RNA sequence: GUAGCGGCGAGCGAAACGGGAAGAGCCCAAACCAACAAGCUUGUUGGGGUUGUAGGACUCCGAUAUGGUAGUCUGUUAGUAUAGUUGAAGGAUUUGGAAAAUUCCGCUAAAGAGGGUGAAAGCCCCGUAGACGAAAUGCUGACAACACCUAGGAGGAUCCUGAGUACGGCGGAACACGAGAAAUUCCGUCGGAAUCCGCGGGGACCAUCCCGCAAGGCUAAAUACUCCCUAGUGACCGAUAGUGAACCAGUACCGUGAGGGAAAGGUGAAAAGCACCCCGGAAGGGGAGUGAAAUAGAUCCUGAAACCGUGUGCCUACAACAAGUCAAAGCUCGUUAAUGAGUGAUGGCGUGCCUUUUGUAGAAUGAACCGGCGAGUUACGAUUGCAUGCGAGGUUAAGUCGAAGAGACGGAGCCGCAGCGAAAGCGAGUCUGAAUAGGGCGAAUGAGUAUGUAGUCGUAGACCCGAAACCAUGUGAUCUA
RNA sequence: UAUCCGGGAGUCAGACUGCGAGUGAUAAGAUCCGUAGUCGAAAGGGAAACAGCCCAGACCACCAGCUAAGGUCCCAAAAUA
RNA sequence: GGUGUAGUGGUAGGAGAGCGUUCUAAGGGCGUUGAAGGUCGAUCGUGAGGACGGCUGGAGCGCUUAGAAGUGAGAAUGCCG
RNA sequence: UGAAAUUUUAGUACCUGUGAAGAUGCAGGUUACCCGCGACAGGACGGAAAGACCCCAUGGAGCUUUACUGUAGUUUGAUAU
């Protein structure tokens, strides 16, 4: 049997050209009155997956 | 394909048992009691291969001290007089002299007693 | 070669690492699993992205987007290829496939302009980019659309 | 690749030229080696098995209690540490074969034949048209051509009498211009070949 | 492992396109027609007719045709399975009990596959290649007879084209799809259509378009599997292995029973297996004798170790000693002949091995000892490195041919070469943004791919043993209530 | 020897000694931190014996020598200095 | 291949080099003038281990290269004897 | 005539001390000719038994209930027969 792809990751990341992963941000759903606007505008900007985290999830989302 | 190992084990154990000759009883017949004693024997061997030198040095020194007291001098003052007089004679040699040629040892003692 | 003189190249084939076959191998008496623990067990360890009950990275992040079932993904030809073909000729998906440039005409050929073109060409495809149109028509070719 | 054409009677008829594409190259020894190991692993059959803890006739009864006895903890009469006992892993039915790239294969063939040519261990012939399949005739042919070592005999598709004549001899392997193989050629030290067979080789390759 | 499903978790997971293997399509109800009968319809027989570029009945035009068969102990014919026959080539010297080994000269091969034969045989034997062969019963395939199917062109006036059916509601299932926006299929229940200007589907649903025509039935081939039979093969086992069982094994034995479940192979070439004599009650020995060999004589080839002894060189009854090591007197032997072997008075130093532990001599754990057995493997995938081939082109999968092979064919498909974005879409740029701004991700910087190999990961028992337990069959009231 | 990239791990029970603090009874071979060392994973020499103290880091051989801490009347080498 | 300098305690653990066993393909060679195995030897190699002899034994087995693994046991209150 | 439990090997003293903190085995000192027989039972933290007290396991089983979620039955209604 071949690998199973973690679909919860396949719905939550995206491959770049260098193989790295794009990701949405947290603290961006429902509770904004507690957050300044700098946080909100800086969190609507995506970011990239960490080194040690990609080390942990690459086997899951190997090809995707 | 299958592998049995009839001879490897037996040869490997005969080696240890040949190493274990002279050992009381089980320690020359049984591989476990032997091996447990072969390793300890090798430890003791490695350690005695150092303590050997200490022991003979100690022995030689006692002999030299005796032969010097019989001339009216001690090991320490003797050897200090020798180091003064630039006389590089090993203690093994000096003990052999004290045993066999007391006259040569006496000459060395005169040298040292002059150096002092 | 002679069968009684066979040799591989150096570094091509490596000796296996057998495990639990004495201490002086280094991989003996624990198999590189270390002392006791869930990792030191047969079928032990944990799932592949498991942080010990800590909220995993996938779960603490949001899902984004969707997939358009009617998506048109085109096969790309970047204008540095086409310096191959003799000037004045007719480029087609059939030509590109026969050459082996494009093996997967996914939705249609799209032509894009990264490299420098140096020929007249009667190129035709599903879609062109505007810079490619400019470069082709400037060299003296002619754009069409299948 | 100028190779001396002999007769079925041993006399040298002349020469034949051969493709430098095939016979003139430098041989790639790593490629030949790879092909050798692959073809032997393919001729392997891999029919060999063993009964694990599950397929073995018995078990079920825990032979005694977990506790109370002064006996070790045991869970089946047929676990690996019993006088019977299912084998832990052991062999399985297994396919050792593997294909590998066509360019490497064809380079292996070319390399082998070019090594034979460089070592002069080809022997071309015009004939091998035996009226009937007697082996002593073929042996006399080998003697005339001064062969005394192993040999592979390439033949056109149909030279049945010559194939039969060469068949029984121990020094001789026989093959029919399409079933030619790296293992066969490399095993052989010399290669007797008909000009027809060489042409068939140079058209299939 | 995509699209999707999913406490959007764990996990689950398609289909179509494409490529191939195999290839075959046929019947019926109904309209109507003819016959019978009861009681103009309506049950039975036959004819007719099976469909979607709508079809058929019905009204007119000619063929009487033409091909096929997925049938028959109708036969013949050929082959094949179940017995089998034949099937070439060597004799001597040395060793030795024996020649097949050695040496000598030869012979043979459509036969040098294998096995046996006093030891290792191309030429001794069984056989092998090859060539012949079946009275009798089956089987397979053709060929004729029989049998069954097989028509064409206009019209649609009218009639028919599968009813408690499709569908809907409620409740549940299967579809990759967990009611979810839930199409599609099926079960129970209740209700409940039209029929050619008709009906269903195209993932709620409506319209348009396209495709098809259910609610009646059959249908070979490719596919899966082996109790078995024949011919065989193995970088499978070789008596703690391999089937539980090489031996009279599902046996002996255990159990009320269901049920569980062993151990145990080898003389010798050939029994030629020890006539006869002696000790002894016999067994068992000792001679003799067979035999190449009896320390090959039924416990039978070899015959380890633990263990039990016999003798002998050295030491040992004022000594404490993880039992050795180092030094060493004396004594006795003489080697893979080299700074020899054995023993050892006496002296110095020195608290076993493993596991697990901050730390174990440990009064923490394990091991009575010896011998055998006994634990990171494989399949499919992913990734990294090393190696090879080729190179911005690298490569085939299935399947066919072919030694259970290599190899050829097979370009469908896979990766990479262009990315960015949720997506539309644009494109070496793209997205955000009013924005030529800035910033993110990317390019100009460039190298990947197929195979092998090793490390590692995942799915599978996944490293070996070890629970109490859970579930589903069954067996037990000969004990006891 | 640092950094970056990638492969593979193991370790998340620590102990004592000295100095700095807390808790403690400025008691504990106590507990918890910092700091340095040692052990762990380190044999050897001294501390009688004695992981954790003092000296010192075993690649091997030597019937060679110089030193360390610690010691020099005997056990037991060295001064009855 | 040599000279010099510096180093070579080690658990978990990582890396690299190997010895040995069974089998296979090839090459080559040894065995009734006595193979393997068994046993004793005072032998060689840095180690795993490798030879040569003596006795036993009675028929198959080594050596070189490469490959494939049921490849190495001292402990499992391990199993069988 | 003929077992068994047990058993790492054993040429198996005492005091004091040390030390994983309670020593036949380490140290220092003392005592002790070698081998047994019958008796006793202080120790070998003796044997038997992977502590039943205790704690832990995101262990199990049985049991209770105004824990959760369900359900067989009981009952009421609608609908069909
Ligand atoms: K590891
Ligand atoms: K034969
Ligand atoms: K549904
Ligand atoms: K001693
Ligand atoms: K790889
Ligand atoms: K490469
Ligand atoms: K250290
Ligand atoms: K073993
Ligand atoms: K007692
Ligand atoms: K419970
Ligand atoms: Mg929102
Ligand atoms: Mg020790
Ligand atoms: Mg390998
Ligand atoms: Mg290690
Ligand atoms: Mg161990
Ligand atoms: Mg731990
Ligand atoms: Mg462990
Ligand atoms: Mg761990
Ligand atoms: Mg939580
Ligand atoms: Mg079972
Ligand atoms: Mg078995
Ligand atoms: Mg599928
Ligand atoms: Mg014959
Ligand atoms: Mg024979
Ligand atoms: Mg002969
Ligand atoms: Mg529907
Ligand atoms: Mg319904
Ligand atoms: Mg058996
Ligand atoms: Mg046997
Ligand atoms: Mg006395
Ligand atoms: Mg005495
Ligand atoms: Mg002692
Ligand atoms: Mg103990
Ligand atoms: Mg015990
Ligand atoms: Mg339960
Ligand atoms: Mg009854
Ligand atoms: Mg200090
Ligand atoms: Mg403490
Ligand atoms: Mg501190
Ligand atoms: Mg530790
Ligand atoms: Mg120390
Ligand atoms: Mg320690
Ligand atoms: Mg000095
Ligand atoms: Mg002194
Ligand atoms: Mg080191
Ligand atoms: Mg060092
Ligand atoms: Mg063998
Ligand atoms: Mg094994
Ligand atoms: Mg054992
Ligand atoms: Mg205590
Ligand atoms: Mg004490
Ligand atoms: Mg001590
Ligand atoms: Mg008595
Ligand atoms: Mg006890
Ligand atoms: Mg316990």
């Amino acid at each position: 049997p071949k690998q199973k792809t973690h679909r919860g990751l396949a719905k939550r990341v995206k491959r770049t050209g260098g193989g790295g992963l794009k990701r949405g941000r947290a603290f961006t759903s429902h509770r904004f009155h507690g957050k300044t606007k700098k946080q909100r505008r800086q969190l609507r900007k995506a970011s990239m997956v960490a080194k040690g985290d990609y080390k942990r999830i690459r086997q899951q989302l190997a090809r995707m | 394909a299958r592998v049995k190992g009839g001879t490897v084990t037996r040869k490997r154990r005969k080696k240890v048992l040949k190493l274990a000759k002279g050992y009381y009883g089980s320690k020359h017949t049984l591989f476990k009691s032997a091996k447990e004693q072969v390793m300890n024997s090798y430890y003791y061997a490695f350690r005695d291969r150092r303590q050997k030198k200490r022991d003979f040095r100690k022995l030689w020194i006692a002999r030299i001290n005796a032969a010097a007291r019989m001339n009216g001098l001690s090991y320490s003052k003797l050897m200090h007089g020798l180091k003064l007089a630039e006389i590089d004679i090993n203690r093994k040699m000096l003990a052999d002299l004290a045993v066999n040629d007391a006259a040569a040892f006496t000459a060395l003692a005169e040298q040292a007693k002059d150096a002092l | 070669m002679k069968l009684h003189e066979l040799k591989p190249a150096e570094g091509s084939r490596q000796v296996r690492n057998r495990v639990g076959r004495g201490t002086s191998s280094g991989n003996g008496k624990t198999a590189g699993r270390g002392q006791k623990g869930q990792k030191a067990r047969s079928g032990g360890g944990v799932r592949l992205g498991f942080e010990g009950g800590q909220t995993p990275l996938f779960r603490r992040l949001p899902k984004r987007g969707f997939t358009n079932i009617n998506r048109k993904d085109y096969a790309v030809v970047n204008l540095d290829t086409l310096n191959r073909f003799e000037d004045g000729t007719e480029v087609t998906p059939v030509v590109l496939k026969e050459a082996g440039i494009v093996k997967n005409e996914k939705a249609g050929i799209k032509v894009l302009a990264d490299g420098e073109l140096t020929k007249k060409l009667t190129v035709k495809a599903a879609k062109f980019s505007k810079s490619a149109q400019e470069a082709i028509e400037a060299a003296g070719g002619s754009i069409e659309v299948i | 690749p100028n190779v001396a054409l002999f007769k079925q009677d041993g006399t040298q008829n002349g020469e034949i030229t051969l493709n430098e594409e095939i016979f003139g190259i430098e041989p790639n020894e790593s490629v030949v080696y790879d092909a050798i190991i692959m073809q032997r692993a393919s001729l392997r059959q891999g029919t060999h098995a063993v009964k694990n803890r599950s397929a073995v006739r018995g078990g079920g009864r825990k032979p005694w209690r977990q506790k109370g006895t002064g006996r070790a903890r045991q869970g089946s009469i047929r676990s690996p540490q019993w006088r019977g006992g299912g084998v832990v892993f052991g062999p399985t039915p297994r396919s050792y074969s593997y294909k590998f790239p066509k360019k490497v294969r064809r380079l292996a063939m070319k390399s082998v034949l070019s090594d034979k040519v460089a070592e002069n261990n080809l022997v071309a012939v015009e004939g091998l048209s035996f009226d009937a399949p007697k082996t002593k005739e073929f042996k006399q042919v080998l003697a005339n051509l001064s062969i005394d070592t192993k040999v592979l005999v390439v033949l056109e598709n149909g030279n049945d009498f010559a194939a039969l004549s060469a068949r029984n001899l121990p020094n001789v392997s026989v093959v029919t211009s399409d079933n030619v193989s790296v293992l066969d050629v490399v095993s052989a030290n010399k290669v007797l070949a008909t000009q027809t067979a060489l042409t068939q080789i140079e058209e299939v390759l």
